[PDB]
């Protein structure tokens, strides 16, 4: 099914080569990869078999350079009423105004495309004008959009906030590493605040914001039902702004399963009201918090949010936060006395061997049912490996591996890029 | 001659691909800055790091190619390779 | 190798076996990669990043105490120094356990000892010298025979810690007597001398126009080769043991004796704790891109801490008291040694 | 309780206070004015006054704030209570230093047919261009 390339330097004729024996409709592989390779003289060859070929599915470049004709190319192998390509990545490719307005023509053509991703091309606002013409159109078929270190502007901000208003198609979109700032965030939320939008999952990282950004975003976040997954990372978005979101989400109406938010300078009162959150909200299923000065007294506040038996919390999140024997002693309390947590992590955190004893000892309750567990075993002497050895011999279904992100869902990692 | 190019040559192939490509945009922006000599810009552009290397020796000369590469390398934030690269200068370029 | 319950090999289980019949009576450990692209390390969701991770790969055997070790990463091989003698080792192979150096260089000469080493940055010479010996050897490496080229004298002398700057051809030099030389390998004639400290400086690095020593004064001084001018003196509680200077900004990393740790920058008298320990630290090194810093110590434990702020990423546990460390120039290896014993390391991210 | 005016100046009120006064609004239904002028009030007293006014049953009139030090997070908290309510028809938050994007929320909020905010005087509050242009549209 899949075929990859983790490393080559392809000669035009390899490329040839291998394209020829790719356009037989014998051919089953799904996915594909050029990302890493150098394979630029013959990228040209690559359009006749996502044109000819009918089980192709994905296409994924990279790093290479595109040229005008090469993207009239792949505008008309597009085109053709036959293709069933459901997928589409370009970066880097250096493209040109008029590149643009093909790709926007095309997306506005074509009814199979339902992607498309844009990251570190230099797409300025009369860049985003032409794709937001051609997603207002109610015949556009886009279903994801990706647009990384695009650097637009409130211009670019007002433009989607038209498109978003006119349109009805669109689920996915992520503006990541933009000086958006407060305007585009307000701008996006106007346009968000209609009852008639269907957008599911945004995240804006690095976009500059700060607390007046949070409150337009709370305040567009009422009397909204459709959008379910969000996330404000490594912005200076201080204790005021997550609890304006608190506040905002402490509603029974209020929809929001997944929230992550990474480097936000947080201390112990944001912790006190995310725990109130948790130990009331019936739909927060996820929640991250790294980088964050938490310490024990935020440990203790979330601990006691965890105790109590309504919590839906599935997931959590936890490093680099500083912690210490005592608020680990709190937090094995608390594992043994809840239910549904599923997931958890902790690394660079300093655990003495009494704390690491209780922590065991905890995860060793019946009760508790832990299915993934973030934490280095080496990193400990032998009578703390051997302890964790015989834990792991209870519940063989337990997995203790340091590095997270283990049994995650796919499309989690997979939408993001 | 190749004494010093493959020198060279062992300094570039340090160099990532986004790094490569870095390495390329500044060396064309120093070019066309440049009138004294003209380098075109699509051999710039199709040219590996082998051809780089030689064609960067063919048109400026040893030592200014060895002070060019150095000047971008530390430009870049390379520190180290710019030191690799004066110690084998050093080595490498005959006394004149 | 001691970590595991047992080392073993993907040939060693059939040549157990064929052995086993002939005689009629993860699991698998990897060796190390050297290629850059082979490291295929996804990118987290040359380069600056902090390690988050490590994993033994082999353990050298020397036979007597370690005092000071080096590695090489443009070539392969590493250095161990003992009272009588250095052993030079190979990485090549692969075996769970070394005992066949790769040479020996040993001295003879009554009362004669070997206390310290030290490498060029080029990878092209090799600093020893010791107790009641006479002169300060530099070992020609880019030979295909090993032979001292050059000689440095010196009379009635003992070298506690050495340094080199390949820039401006300076070679320098302390001992126990508070006497910190300079020399030329051009001509190997002694330019300046510093002295006035009976108590001497125990460790000294060089970078740029300055010199910075401390010893068990607890006090950090300054010295400039241009000039003849006194040294800028700076107060600290506890002895120093090493010091090591970031190659990207100005700071001055040191240990205290006391687990504890401070930067100190030249521009100004500022200063910030960015580590604690309940042990003695014996030794401090900054990685060749200035992100982070390796710290080994006296409690068996090898540390791993972040530049910008301080905070430690992870450690590894060991069975003796560790005394020396090094850093490669890839970033990726990293060397210990203990006891008798001198690990190699991993890491990846 | 038969109240339609309160005035207390310079009582020195902390946010135990603004809870107690706040559950007592809420169950109450013939208070209409409200002073709680010089007190230290802050930005969580703005909180709790915020929740207690979030009711649709609330039927108070007229309410002011001066010297509460309050800031933007206040402001927020204001602006996100007044929308939704139609009964409140009176406000002042004066020498305070509340900054442009609490002015501009302010506006976001009240630009919109819903709202019944009728009177606002707003003195000493480090205002500049934007929020005349902000101001401006919502006139």
């Amino acid at each position: 099914r899949q075929l990859d390339l983790g490393s080559s330097i392809l000669t035009e004729r390899a490329m040839k080569t291998l394209c020829a024996k790719l356009r037989h409709p014998t051919c089953k592989i799904q996915t594909l990869m050029f990302r890493n390779a150098q394979i630029t003289p013959g990228v040209q060859h690559l359009w006749r078999i996502v044109m000819a070929n009918r089980n192709l599915r994905s296409l994924n470049l990279g790093g290479t350079h595109l040229k005008e004709e090469d993207v009239r190319m792949a505008c008309e192998a597009l085109k053709h009423p036959k293709c069933l390509l459901e997928s589409l990545r370009l970066d880097c490719c250096g493209l040109t105004h008029a590149c643009y307005l093909k790709i926007s023509q095309i997306l506005t053509t074509s009814p199979s495309l339902k992607s498309l991703s844009l990251a570190g091309n230099k797409v300025t606002d009369q860049g985003v004008m032409p794709l937001s013409d051609a997603l207002r159109v109610s015949q556009c078929a886009l279903q994801k959009l990706i647009l990384e270190d695009c650097g637009i502007t409130a211009t670019g901000c007002q433009s989607l906030a038209s498109a978003l208003v006119s349109n009805r198609s669109l689920t996915h979109l992520c503006l990541s590493n933009n000086s958006l700032g407060n305007e585009g965030v307000n701008l996006l939320c106007r346009s968000m605040r209609l009852p008639h939008c269907s957008l599911q999952r945004l995240m804006l990282n690095q976009c500059h914001l700060d607390t007046a950004g949070c409150g337009f975003l709370a305040l567009a976040l009422m009397g909204n039902s459709w959008l379910t997954h969000l996330s404000l990372s490594m912005n200076p978005v201080e204790d005021n702004g997550v609890k304006l979101l608190c506040e905002v989400m402490r509603e029974p109406s209020c929809h929001l399963q997944d929230l992550e938010l990474v480097k936000c300078h947080l201390t112990a009162a944001c912790c006190e009201s995310l725990s109130c959150v948790i130990s009331r909200s019936r739909h927060l299923k996820s929640l991250d918090l790294t980088d964050n000065a938490l310490g024990d007294g935020g440990v203790a506040a979330l601990c006691e949010g965890l105790k109590q038996k309504n919590s839906v919390l599935a997931r959590l999140g936890l490093k680099a936060c500083g912690l210490t024997s005592d608020c680990c002693e709190a937090l094995s309390l608390a594992l043994s006395c809840n239910r549904h947590l599923t997931s958890l992590n902790l690394v660079q955190n300093n655990f003495s061997p009494k704390g690491m004893m209780k922590l065991c000892s905890a995860f060793a309750c019946p009760t508790s049912n832990l299915q993934i567990i973030g934490l280095w075993k080496w990193q400990y002497p032998v009578q703390i490996r051997k302890l964790l050895e015989e834990v792991q011999l209870l519940k063989p279904r337990v997995v203790i591996d340091g590095s997270w992100h283990s049994f995650d869902e796919d499309d989690r990692y997979w939408w993001k890029n | 001659l190749t004494f010093s190019s493959y020198g060279l040559q062992w300094c570039l192939y340090e160099l990532d691909k986004e790094e490569f490509q870095t390495f390329k945009e500044l060396l064309k922006k120093k070019s066309s800055e440049s009138t004294t000599c003209s380098i075109p810009q699509f051999e710039i552009e199709n040219a590996n790091v082998e051809c780089l290397a030689l064609l960067l020796h063919e048109y400026y000369g040893a030592s200014l190619a060895w002070a060019t590469s150095i000047s971008i390398f530390e430009n870049m934030n390379l520190r180290t390779l710019s030191e690799k690269a004066r110690d084998d200068m050093k080595r490498h370029s005959p006394e004149d | 190798l001691f970590w595991d319950k047992e080392p073993w090999f993907w040939h060693d289980t059939l040549t157990e076996q064929l052995w086993r019949i002939f005689a009629g009576v993860s699991r698998f450990l990897q060796s190390i990669s050297w290629d850059p692209e082979d490291f295929e390390d996804a990118w987290k969701r040359k380069r600056l990043a902090v390690p988050c991770k490590l994993e033994k790969m082999r353990i050298l055997a020397h036979g007597e105490l370690v005092l000071a070790t080096a590695i090489s990463s443009f070539t392969r091989h590493v250095f161990t120094c003992g009272r009588r003698g250095i052993k030079v080792w190979s990485l090549t192979g692969q075996v769970a356990e070394d005992r066949f150096p790769e040479s020996h260089l040993p001295i003879q000469t009554p009362g004669a000892f070997l206390r310290t080493c030290l490498l060029s940055s080029n990878s092209r010479s090799l600093l020893t010298g010791g107790y009641n010996l006479a002169s300060v050897s530099v070992w020609d490496l880019a030979a295909p025979s090993l032979h001292v080229k050059e000689q440095l004298p010196c009379a009635g002398l003992n070298c506690q810690a050495l340094d080199a700057n390949l820039d401006a051809n300076l070679a320098f030099a302390s001992f126990t007597s508070g006497v910190v030389r300079i020399w030329d390998l051009r001509d190997q004639s002694v330019v300046r001398d510093l002295k006035g400290y009976p108590d001497g400086v125990k460790s000294i690095v060089v970078k740029g126009y300055n010199i910075w020593t401390g010893g068990p004064d607890a006090c950090l001084r300054c010295w400039d080769q241009r000039t003849i001018m006194k040294p800028l003196e700076y107060q600290f509680k506890s002895q120093i043991m090493s010091l090591s200077h970031s190659p990207q900004e100005d700071w001055v990393l040191l240990g205290m004796a006391n687990g504890q740790q401070w930067l100190q920058s030249t521009s100004g008298s500022q200063r910030h704790m960015v580590g604690q320990k309940d042990s003695v630290i014996l030794s401090v090194k900054f990685s060749p891109f200035g992100q982070w810093w390796a710290s080994v110590g006296m409690d068996d434990f090898l540390g791993v801490y972040s530049m910008p702020a301080g905070t430690k990423v992870f450690e590894v546990p060991e069975m003796s008291p560790v005394t020396c460390c090094d850093v490669s120039s890839n970033n990726r290896l990293v060397v210990t040694g203990s006891g008798e014993h001198a690990s190699v390391y991993q890491i990846t991210y």
